[PDB]
RNA sequence: GGCGAGAGACCGAUAGCGAACAAGUACAGUGAUGGAAAGAUGAAAAGAACUUUGAAAAGAGAGUGAAAAAGUACGUGAAAUU
RNA sequence: GUGGAGGCUCGUAGCGGUUCUGACGUGCAAAUCGAUCGUCGAAUUUGGGUAUAGGGGCGAAAGACUAAUCGAACCAUCUAGU
RNA sequence: UCUAGUGCAGAUCUUGGUGGUAGUAGCAAAUAUUCAAAUGAGAACUUUGAAGACUGAAGUGGGGAAAGGUUCCACGUCAACA
RNA sequence: UACUGAUAACCGCAGCAGGUCUCCAAGGUGAACAGCCUCUAGUUGAUAGAAUAAUGUAGAUAAGGGAAGUCGGCAAAAUAG
């Protein structure tokens, strides 16, 4: 409860989350936002091609040192991976949001991904033993994932404000004096 | 699709373990018969018969043969469908030698 | 399943080591309802578990 | 402080950055100086390296102590099936350099050349110059006013060829298409000679002959990352060197305090685009010929080509040209082969040479024989024989 | 100091005795000795029956409550950081 | 010829720790790993028990060792020492 | 009006928390794993079978002293640890 | 009075290549509980997969010369029963 920020419709919204999830934070953040805005199927068809490695997810922000492929150009990078695991509870999450869809009766296919936010969960911590007697952590930074899923509507509305219009008498003049002499 | 067919084909080991790690020829032997396989027959799933496994490695790891005679029959799948409806079982040919021998197909008798 | 406790009992009741014991792949419903080494015993008599053949070490070459 | 002692610095700095070059085909920077009276020919051509062999001649060096005398020589092969005239373009002076105005292509172009103009052939409508060859079949309107405009202007004119690599036994099938500058007279006849030899094939023995110097500008033999010792020759390190020996110690002083770009770097070694020059050819070779690797002194029917062929070529059953010594590139290699820039008489590239021998024996391990009749005839018959 | 009482312009959970809690506790050290951290759902558990997706954890609903922007990681819930 | 002495000798187990000034050097390790080495029947190695306690011990002697602490240990107090 | 444990940017300040570094260094000693089936939501690692290997009796074997203290055995079982 | 007795049950902050007392001890080669192979018994544990650039660590080989190298024959080779 208490999702993210959203503009969409929470009649036509279906949502799923999972929180304190052992999983990276950097891969599972680049991983959502890879499938951010799509249709399901796709989003759904894209993920299984990710963990076949007929296709990659783009790595944005949290890419430093990492390694290049063809599978970038897609997207208009280089460096690009296949996170299973992050991908493995991702699509998780989105099989949880289209059965809530289909219980609130949505069309199950205008779906599109509206909404996905990947935020740190605490960290859960362990020793590590290095040299000369020393004792460093060993942390996993696990993940909280929501997701919203929105049924696709057509153009939304038109006609903007009444647009309010100030003259002075010079220019009410004017035109009057260009009415006047033309049609 | 179609061609639940059977056939029996000659593989050259010798070729595709050229300059690879001793502790590491058998192992990759397997790997090669599979990609042999999804080769000839289009399929990812290839289930290796354990006689095949022990004729791979009848002479240890760095003992593996140069050519091997092997039985690739293509089946239609079981075991509540899985993403592909079609596996590949290859088996060994008992054989005097490997040698001199060309591709050929298997009736179902 | 997880045959490792009849393999202990079947080395022991067979008076060898679980190098030999040999557990028939095709009864594993019959060895995991064994939990006692009588029957362990039935399964050795029974043919389920068979003691094994020793490995040979020749000393022809040697005489 | 000052060097201890003196030495070169290891590497020529005119030859960076040792990086890969950007194509495969090196390209001709430079063309012979026209003289506007000869007829018209080509400064160039395209070959490929297949390998390399033996050589024994008679030498005419008078002062030598080999005067008259047998040397054996090494000789590099590039076989030339005849080039495919499609197109010419002209390219006329400007204060920022020459500039090309027009491209006029050929009516009909083959398949292994608008293969060029693809990265994936086996999927397309295939749809290349299908309405530049509807602008014929109108008798000549937007071609010959094209040529005339060439004609009206272009100081230096430029022919398009390609390769027909079907003729070769690599497994490519995409021909290599080039310009290659014409060096005649009268633009108007460089264009007419250009449109008379559109769809029609050019020889290297129209292009080169005997004892004639040419360069070599090829793609030399890629090696990946290496390291400063192999890309520069630097002295390798004492046994006893900590982290590695295998480097350069110092690459700079403290000031200036940056790495100074005449410092030896490891990095890329191979595939840069190379020209050599002054080699001079021993023999341009028809393929419409056996006995290409027979003399007036062997005189035994054999082809160039060794027995069991060229090793990663294969044969040479096309035209071909032996030049003298090693030439850039390794073996199945694309090749531009142009002549000389400069008048070099020196003595050494007016000597007629006469070729007594070629070494045809397998290059695929020590061959111990010529021809598989010298072959049955030192061994006898053997158990396949019957 | 011990037992029993009454007070304060004292401190208010990094303060005040080391200790507001199973504190001389857990833990460390051969040992003498050393020595923490750690308070607050809500008036009341009324601590989420039941449906559904999921192997399950959980989620989405529903429901309790004045409030789940109070769900035993629970009053308020800052900043760094995301 | 016999015999089989030795703080003799080559060389294992073992005890030690030369050289690579090798590996490692945010290590497997607050001293290790590998190879090369000294010695290997005795002034040998080693368990357990016992004695010696801080200006004191113990020292085939390096100011070495005395629980990762030694040209005077560790703990608390004097002591919020100056 | 009285009163003071009254105002923080520093003190290699104290305690707690959080970053960049960075999904980076790295998870490479000890010859070596492979095939099938079963189990299961899920198997490079669990079990069985088959094969290939090692320790090689101054052993990676079978037992013990010190030390540890239930680590033994079974059943169930995976949130943490491995 | 079970059990481990140690590349996981002890001590080293830990499931640390370290340290930690002892008994039994097969066949062959061979002087030999040396090294190498094997039987009994026990393990098959150590994160894996794909490639094979540089630089490394460990192992090696090198024409002709033969210490000219270096403070120094360090290291390695040669010798070897
Ligand atoms: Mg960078
Ligand atoms: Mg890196
Ligand atoms: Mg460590
Ligand atoms: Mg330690
Ligand atoms: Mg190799
Ligand atoms: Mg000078
Ligand atoms: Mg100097
Ligand atoms: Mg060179
Ligand atoms: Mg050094
Ligand atoms: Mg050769
Ligand atoms: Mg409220
Ligand atoms: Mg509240
Ligand atoms: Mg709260
Ligand atoms: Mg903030
Ligand atoms: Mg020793
Ligand atoms: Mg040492
Ligand atoms: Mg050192
Ligand atoms: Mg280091
Ligand atoms: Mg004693
Ligand atoms: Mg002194
Ligand atoms: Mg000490
Ligand atoms: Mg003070
Ligand atoms: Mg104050
Ligand atoms: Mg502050
Ligand atoms: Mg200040
Ligand atoms: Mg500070
Ligand atoms: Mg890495
Ligand atoms: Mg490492
Ligand atoms: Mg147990
Ligand atoms: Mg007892
Ligand atoms: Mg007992
Ligand atoms: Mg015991
Ligand atoms: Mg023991
Ligand atoms: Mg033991
Ligand atoms: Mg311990
Ligand atoms: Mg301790
Ligand atoms: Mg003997
Ligand atoms: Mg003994
Ligand atoms: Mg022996
Ligand atoms: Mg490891
Ligand atoms: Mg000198």
């Amino acid at each position: 409860a208490r999702y993210g920020a959203t503009s969409t419709n929470p009649a036509k919204s279906a949502s799923a989350r999972g929180s304190y999830l052992r999983v990276s934070f950097k891969n599972t953040r680049e991983t959502a936002q890879a499938i951010n805005g799509w249709e399901l199927t796709k989003a759904q068809k894209y993920l299984e091609q990710v963990l076949d490695h007929q296709r990659a997810i783009p790595f944005r922000r949290f890419n430093s040192s990492i390694g290049r492929t063809a599978q970038g150009k897609e997207f208009g990078v280089t460096k690009a991976r296949w996170p299973a695991k992050s991908v493995k509870f991702v699509q998780g999450l989105l099989q949880n949001a289209a059965a809530n869809a289909e219980a609130k009766g949505l069309d199950a296919t205008k779906l599109y991904v509206s909404h996905i936010q990947v935020n740190q969960a605490p960290k859960q911590r362990r020793r590590t033993y290095r040299a000369h007697g020393r004792i460093n952590k060993y942390e996993s930074s696990p993940s909280h994932i929501e997701l919203v899923v929105t049924e696709k509507e057509e153009a939304v509305a038109k006609a903007a404000e009444k647009k309010v219009v100030r003259l002075t008498s010079r220019q009410r003049g004017r035109i009057a004096a260009q009415k006047r002499i033309a049609a | 699709l179609k061609d639940v067919v059977t056939r029996e084909y000659t593989i050259n080991l010798h070729k595709r373990l050229h300059g690879v790690s001793f502790k590491k020829r058998a192992p990759r032997a397997v790997k090669e018969i599979k990609k042999f396989a999804k080769l000839h027959m289009g399929t990812d799933d290839v289930r290796l018969a354990p006689e095949l496994n022990q004729a791979i490695w009848k002479r240890g790891v760095k003992g593996v043969e140069y050519r091997l005679r092997l039985r690739i029959s293509r089946k239609r799948n079981e075991e509540e469908d899985a993403k592909n409806p079609l596996f590949s079982y290859v088996e060994p040919v008992l054989v005097a030698s490997a040698k001199g021998l060309q591709t050929v197909v298997v009736e179902e008798d | 399943a997880n045959l490792r406790t009849q393999k202990r009992l079947a080395a022991s009741v067979v008076g060898v080591g679980k190098r030999k014991v040999w557990l028939d792949p095709n009864e594993t419903s019959e060895i995991a309802q064994a939990n006692s080494r009588n029957a362990i015993r039935k399964l050795v008599k029974n043919g389920t578990i068979v003691k094994k053949a020793v490995t040979v070490h020749s000393k022809s070459r040697t005489r | 402080s000052h060097r201890k002692y003196e030495a070169p610095r290891h590497g020529h700095l005119g030859f960076l950055p040792r990086k890969r070059a950007a194509s495969i085909r090196a390209r001709v920077k430079a063309f012979p100086k026209d003289d506007r009276s000869k007829p018209v020919a080509l400064t160039s051509f395209l070959g490929y390296k297949a390998g390399m062999t033996t050589i024994v001649r008679d030498l005419d060096r008078p002062g030598s102590k080999f005067h008259k005398r047998e040397v054996v020589e090494a000789v590099t092969v590039v076989d030339t099936p005849p080039v495919v005239v499609v197109g010419v373009v002209g390219y006329v002076e400007t204060p920022r350099g020459l500039r090309s105005l027009t491209t006029v292509w050929a009516e009909h172009l083959s398949d292994e050349v608008k293969r060029r103009f693809y990265k994936n052939w086996y999927k397309s409508k295939k749809k290349a110059f299908t309405k530049y060859s509807a602008k014929y079949a109108q008798d000549g309107a937007g071609i010959e006013r094209e040529l005339a405009r060439i004609k009206k202007y272009a100081s230096v004119v430029r022919v398009l060829v390609h390769t027909q690599i079907r003729k070769t036994p690599l497994a490519q099938k995409k021909a290599h298409l080039a310009e290659i500058q014409l060096n005649g007279g009268s633009i108007s006849e460089k264009v007419d000679w250009a449109r008379e030899h559109f769809e029609k094939t050019v020889a290297v023995d129209s292009v080169f002959e005997q004892n004639e110097m040419i360069d070599a500008i090829a793609v030399t033999k890629g090696h990946g990352f290496e390291g400063v010792t192999h890309r520069w020759g630097t002295k390798k390190l004492p046994r006893k060197t900590h982290r590695g020996l295998r480097k350069v110690a110092c690459i700079g002083a403290w000031h200036p305090a940056h790495v100074m770009w005449s410092v030896a770097r490891a990095g890329q070694r191979g595939y840069h685009s190379r020209t050599s020059i002054n080699h001079k050819i021993y023999r341009v070779g028809k393929g419409d010929d056996e006995a290409n690797g027979a003399t007036s002194f062997d005189r035994t029917k054999k082809t160039i080509t060794p027995m069991g062929g060229f090793v990663h070529y294969g044969e040479i059953k096309n035209d071909f040209i032996m030049v003298k010594g090693c030439i850039p590139g390794n073996r199945k290699r694309i090749v531009t082969l142009r002549k000389s820039l400069y008048t070099n008489t020196s003595r050494k590239a007016l000597e007629e040479v006469s070729l007594k021998w070629i070494d045809t024996a397998s290059k695929f391990g020590k061959g111990r024989f010529q021809t598989p009749a010298e072959k049955h005839a030192f061994m006898g018959t053997l158990k396949k024989d019957l």
